[PDB]
């Protein structure tokens, strides 16, 4: 009316299942491990990208300022026969454009790496989640023998040294 | 490397790049500029030097105008060396302390900004303006009463002779005085050569003042049980100033709640699978209405449902606390991939309206394995960049906005609307009978069970919007409940704005000092709010700003968990709250953020190194790192974040080294001849989270012993999370392991360390404190006691360390080491009346923990907020119930003791 093998067999695939929910749990962990360290590590590298922003930005109020104040000062230099002055001028001004296009390129490599990292994270996740229905089913294995071992009333001395 | 090129951008527009030195600070950086900028172009036109402030990209990505340059350029350690010149003037007093705070508190203040939400807005305004104004009103008030504020009284829950002297003097007035005598009568008996003054302990910041004796303060009390002299200093109430300054109603919608499931993006599932996204409304834990579910869409990347999910609640009937709740499934023709939980109102009480993009949080497999997680926070996951994502649409309810109905309107619904034998049994010792039996007479368990209220509120039919009103118009005119009753409401289970409103009107009551014991429950709780703006965050805010000890560790508590996502934004903006309130005290958590980044920088050497080549090589290498001027200035001359009244004054680097644990703690001493030879642990790689509740636990216990006038001489020993795997423990001298005083030999120690009559001393001691920890540690089920991790004192003390496990994680028995039996028998093979006394210490101490046995269940419920392994279900917490027998009468439950004890004797000969 209700429709839902010997106990050492059972006790050794309870043996069995419990060994292989154990190594699936160390593999899981593992990777959450890896996953909550690469969280950190993608947000050091977006809050590092900022910092880049951040730095060439004042670079950049630097170029705006220098433009601004040699252009209603330059003209007295030329006038005044210092061509010398002026070009000392330009020259430091080269000098502060060719340094932007190392931070920039800088930044540029950082973004390469975290683009790469974006990629590790979803993989680990991916493989989190193919290992998540595995472990699920392993433990869930291992209670139902558990359960059947009890209930034919199996002393919980002999349960103990088959779990583990 | 010593030195770094430093690019230099002057006012002029003009560039400079040369090299300094990391260790050079920014006063003679200035200088060295300047020298170089006199042989650059447009140099004629700046102003001298100390019309600029250098500006840098701080390591958190904002500018910072460095105002103090007598900071090192290491210290100050910009993200690229790159320094500007800007004008000094402006409100520089704002810029300089929400600078200050985004180093402190680990997450950068822009960050707050960027976010580009209203409620983080109005917290920061409100909080921040609250904050702003304690502090100015506290700086107005007396010296008395700051003195209260900054150096909150330590005191404990006949006539020696004290030390005393004033400040600036080298002589000192020693002199005969009672236990019973307050500490203004011996201010009048050092004026010999009052009110206008007050006592320090010097070496120390903890004085002695007010209407108690002097055997009530811990430094006396301390300085009596040992039989030593006190020290003391006289300080003026001037002295003290130095210190001080420098329009449509929602009950007519009845149409069902629903709404629309857009899309997936950024999902990383097996592609043979099939995606299902489920979900359901909750209040609290309880489900409002069943769960209802997706087609099953095949995997990819970007999966796209637009469905409409109709649940079986109407829009009328959502409680101000409903919570729609998703899970992403991965299915074949179950791996739960995901989850994410959304409150339907807002922190304006308004109906949410319109799309919204929900970032999942990653599903972790547990035991219990649910459908849905309703406990997980409502938080969006700060990873927007690589997280999985859900779009859903929640419907256009009407043409005006609408809100959840406003308190005057509540209690209106109130206005409107032989048993007792049943009920008693109920409530005086709930399944689906009892419930209603309740419900009816609801008016009779306010009027006679005023405690009942939490099992009451469970009763409440919180997905029928008629029950909700009549709960909460009980509720406002219900009597003021206990503390201990009020811990209970603060749970989960009981979600309601309302329900958290009263709580903290009833703990309001609680002295700092009760408070104190609650503190790490608290904070935990803050993990189960909806909203940022609550009352909980504003009480926790007052008391801090009351009291500097309170503000001390409520700052570590939420510094120490800032590399959580989940709770990053919310302890950031209480942090950034108290900062505001607490100026003078940031300064003090200032240096002691850099002493734990130098020691993490060391720790991190030492581990490198002692895998590499031998201890002594690496203790010397060690050393070399710690009297670099940076390094050495860092980890000098700071308040301990163990206790700020302790003073880390004079780091003995000869004395400094490490242990042999895995992770390889360091061991730093100090010295201050002032006071008298202070130290502490650094711990970096575990987690100590668990070792710091199972002590604030057994120090709980102690003073609940105290009070009922038992002190089992424990050693409540500090312990302090600061960080992401990262803590200090107050190092308790002269004291070592048992396994390394036996390397019989533990008598012989106490012999050594106590001769002649203070033997018997150290017997007591041992025997009373052997008591405390046997209770202890099987209450609290902890196992895996070992000569390892046990220690003694030489004052005959034993204590406990590295609790790893706990809570039985099989229940752990009641354990008598052969070894202690010994010692507690003065060595004796047979000495019933001295262990027959140490029988009647254990049964006294298990029995006052029975007394309190709901205070430890509701503060360990709290804990599961936390979210420790071995603290996460209803069987952890049932696993105190049974230890302390909070199920059995006095006697029932003390005869099971005696059956344990006597049977752990017995197990102790083998
Ligand atoms: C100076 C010498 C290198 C250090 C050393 O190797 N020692 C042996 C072990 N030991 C320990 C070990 N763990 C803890 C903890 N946790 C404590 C401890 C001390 N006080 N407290 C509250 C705990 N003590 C004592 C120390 C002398």
């Amino acid at each position: 009316q209700q429709d839902q093998d010997n106990i050492e067999a059972v006790g050794k695939k309870l043996h069995e299942y419990n060994t292989q929910f154990q190594e699936k749990s160390r593999e899981y962990d593992r990777l959450y491990e890896d996953y909550t360290r690469t969280s950190q590590e993608i947000q050091m590298k977006r809050t590092a990208i900022e910092a880049f922003n951040e730095t060439i930005k004042i670079f950049e109020e630097q170029c705006q300022t220098q433009e601004r104040y040699s252009k209603e000062y330059i003209e007295k230099f030329k006038r005044e026969g210092n061509e010398t002055e002026i070009q000392r001028i330009m020259h430091n001004y080269e000098k502060l454009k060719s340094r932007i296009s190392e931070i920039v390129d800088s930044r540029r490599r950082l973004e390469e790496d975290l683009k790469k990292q974006a990629a590790e994270y979803r993989e680990i996740d991916k493989r989190m989640n193919s290992i998540k229905p595995d472990l699920i089913q392993l433990r869930k294995t291992r209670d139902q023998y558990l359960m059947w071992l009890t209930q034919k009333g199996v002393r919980q001395k002999k349960l103990n040294e088959w779990l583990g | 490397n010593q030195s770094v090129v430093v690019d230099f951008l002057l006012p002029t527009g003009v560039y400079l790049n040369f090299p300094v030195s990391r260790n050079a600070n920014l006063s003679t950086i200035k200088q060295l500029l300047w020298h170089r900028a006199q042989y650059e172009p447009l140099f004629h036109m700046l102003s001298g030097p100390e019309a600029y402030v250098f500006t840098c990209i701080n390591q958190t990505a904002e500018q910072q105008e460095l105002e103090d340059e007598q900071r090192r350029l290491c210290d100050v350690q910009p993200f690229l060396p790159v320094l500007r010149l800007v004008a000094r003037e402006g409100d520089r007093v704002k810029k300089l302390i929400n600078s200050q705070i985004s180093l402190l508190i680990g997450k950068g203040l822009h960050e707050f900004d960027s976010l580009c939400d209203p409620e983080v807005n109005d917290f920061r305004a409100k909080m921040c303006q609250f904050c702003e104004e304690a502090a100015a009103r506290r700086q107005q008030l007396g010296w008395e009463a700051w003195l209260q504020y900054s150096f909150p009284l330590q005191l404990e829950p006949r006539a020696l002779l004290v030390n005393v002297k004033f400040e600036g003097s080298e002589e000192s007035f020693t002199f005969q005085v009672s236990t019973k005598d307050v500490p203004l009568a011996l201010m009048a008996c050092a004026l010999r050569k009052p009110e206008d003054y007050t006592l320090q302990v010097n070496g120390r910041h903890e004085y002695l003042y007010g209407s108690y004796p002097l055997c009530q303060f811990q430094y006396i009390c301390s300085c009596l049980h040992s039989g030593l002299t006190p020290h003391l200093t006289m300080v003026h109430s001037s002295s003290i100033l130095a210190m001080r300054d420098e329009s449509v109603s929602l009950w007519s919608l009845e149409q069902p709640f629903r709404i629309e499931l857009i899309q997936g993006s950024k999902v990383n599932a097996d592609e043979r699978m099939k995606l299902v996204v489920q979900a359901g409304l909750f209040h609290g834990n309880e489900m409002l209405c069943k769960t209802v579910s997706s087609s099953e869409v095949s995997v990819c990347s970007e999966p796209v449902w637009k469905q409409r999910l109709e649940f079986d609640i109407n829009i009328c009937d959502l409680p101000r606390m409903a919570r729609l709740c998703f899970a992403l499934y991965a299915v074949i023709e179950d791996c739960p991939i995901a989850w994410a939980n959304l409150m339907l109102f807002d922190y304006k009480d308004q109906l949410k309206t319109g799309e919204r993009c929900l970032y999942m949080w990653p599903s972790v497999p547990d035991e219990k394995g649910e459908l849905l997680n309703p406990t997980g926070t409502v938080r969006s996951n700060p990873n927007t960049d690589s997280a999985a994502a859900l779009l859903i649409c929640l419907p256009e309810v009407a043409p005006h906005p609408v809100y959840y109905p406003a308190l005057e309107k509540i209690l209106e619904l109130g206005r409107h609307s032989e048993e007792q034998l049943q009920l008693r049994e109920i409530l005086e010792r709930l399944y689906e009978h009892e419930k209603d039996l309740v419900w009816k007479l609801r008016h009779e368990v306010q009027e006679h069970f005023p405690e009942a209220l939490a099992r009451l509120l469970l009763v409440t039919k919180w997905n029928k919007h008629e029950d909700v009103a009549q709960m909460l118009y009980l509720l406002c005119s219900w009597p003021e409940l206990p503390v201990l009753s009020a811990l209970e409401l603060l749970d989960f289970s009981f979600p309601d704005c309302h329900v958290g409103s009263f709580a903290i009107k009833s703990l309001r009551k609680l002295t700092d000092d009760e408070l104190f014991q609650y503190l790490l429950q608290l904070v935990q709780v803050l993990k189960y709010e909806s909203y940022l703006d609550c009352e909980l965050t504003k009480f926790l805010l007052d008391r801090a700003l009351a009291n500097r000890k309170i503000g001390h560790f409520l700052f570590w508590h939420l510094r120490s968990e800032m590399h959580v996502p989940s709770v990053a934004l919310r302890f950031g903006l209480i942090l950034e709250a108290y900062c505001r309130g607490s100026t003078h005290h940031m300064k003090v958590l200032m240096k002691q953020g850099e002493a734990l980044s130098k020691l993490k920088a060391l720790n991190d050497f030492v581990k490198l190194s002692s895998q590499k080549t031998p201890k002594p090589q690496t203790k010397e290498l060690m050393h070399l790192c710690m009297r670099q001027e940076a390094y050495l200035e860092a980890l000098s001359h700071l308040q301990s974040p163990l206790d700020p009244s302790t003073l880390l004054a004079e780091v003995c680097v000869e004395q400094c080294t490490f242990m042999d644990s895995k992770m390889k703690p360091l061991w730093i001493m100090y010295s201050n001849e002032e006071a008298g030879s202070v130290g502490i642990i650094f711990k970096n790689g575990d987690d100590l989270r668990q070792d710091m509740l199972t002590l604030q636990m057994i120090q709980l216990m102690d003073v609940l012993w105290k009070q009922e006038g038992l002190d089992l001489r424990m050693t409540p020993y500090g312990c302090l999370p600061t960080g992401d795997r990262t803590g200090l423990i107050e190092v308790v001298l002269r004291s070592d392991t048992i396994a390394n005083i036996q390397l019989d030999a533990l008598l012989n120690w106490l012999k050594s360390k106590n001769p002649g009559e203070a033997l018997d001393r150290a017997i007591e001691e041992f025997t009373l404190s052997c008591a405390g920890y046997c209770v202890a540690t099987y209450v609290l089920g902890i196992g895996d006691r070992h000569s390892d991790n046990i220690m003694i004192r030489e004052s005959g003390q034993l204590f406990h360390i590295d609790f790893g496990h706990f809570l039985g994680n099989e229940r752990v028995p009641f354990i008598l080491t052969y070894d202690f039996v010994h010692v507690i028998q003065q060595g004796k093979t047979n000495n019933s009346e001295k262990f027959e006394r140490f029988r009647g210490y254990c049964e006294r101490a298990y029995t006052i923990l029975r007394r309190h046995g709901l205070l430890f269940l509701h503060l360990f419920a709290l804990m599961r907020a936390a979210g420790l392994p071995e603290l996460s279900c209803s069987k952890d917490i049932q696993y105190l119930k049974d230890s302390l027998a909070l199920g059995k009468t006095e006697e029932e439950a003390l005869k099971h003791f005696r059956v344990k004890f006597n049977e752990a004797l017995r197990e102790s000969w083998k």
